[PDB]
């Protein structure tokens, strides 16, 4: 129905969109995976105090 | 980090485990800031473990 | 006697290879639930950790 947006019960990865289908004698799922496939290190800041 | 969502961060564990409490527990940065002994209350809960 | 011995043993090999079946299959049942196990601790590590 929704987004999982939390822990990787789906697909590995965040899960944008989920398609079922039914499966012989069961259901086959196709979920949709986001790999981030790069990392750059990137120094930052916590915002500002004022 | 609560802020950080899925992603590697560079700062000290006891800064971790307080954006964690202050999520479980909402206290104020003058109220965590008070003793200081609030990890180190952890600590010895791990080590009478 | 060694025919008397031959049907001895016989009884003996059928009463061996039902222990075996039995305990084959406990450890079939043990394999399901450590599958059911580590599926379950998969998603506490990811949840709680």
């Amino acid at each position: 129905k929704a987004q999982s947006k939390r822990s990787g019960f789906c697909g590995q990865g965040t899960h944008i969109v989920s398609f079922v289908v039914n499966a012989p004698n069961g259901l086959y799922f196709m979920h949709v995976g986001y790999y981030p496939s790069n990392h750059i290190e990137v120094v930052s800041a916590y915002g500002l105090c004022d | 980090w609560t802020a950080g969502l899925s992603s590697f961060a560079a700062i000290p564990f006891a800064q971790s485990i307080f954006y964690r409490l202050n999520g479980v527990g909402i206290t104020q940065q003058v109220l965590s800031e008070n003793q200081k002994l609030i990890a180190n209350k952890f600590n010895q809960a791990l080590g009478a473990m | 006697d060694v025919l008397e011995q031959d049907a001895q043993i016989d009884r003996l090999i059928n009463g061996r290879l039902t222990t075996l079946n039995a305990f084959v299959a406990q450890q079939l049942v043990r394999s399901e639930s450590a599958a059911l196990s580590a599926q379950l601790a998969k998603d506490k590590v990811n949840e709680c950790v």
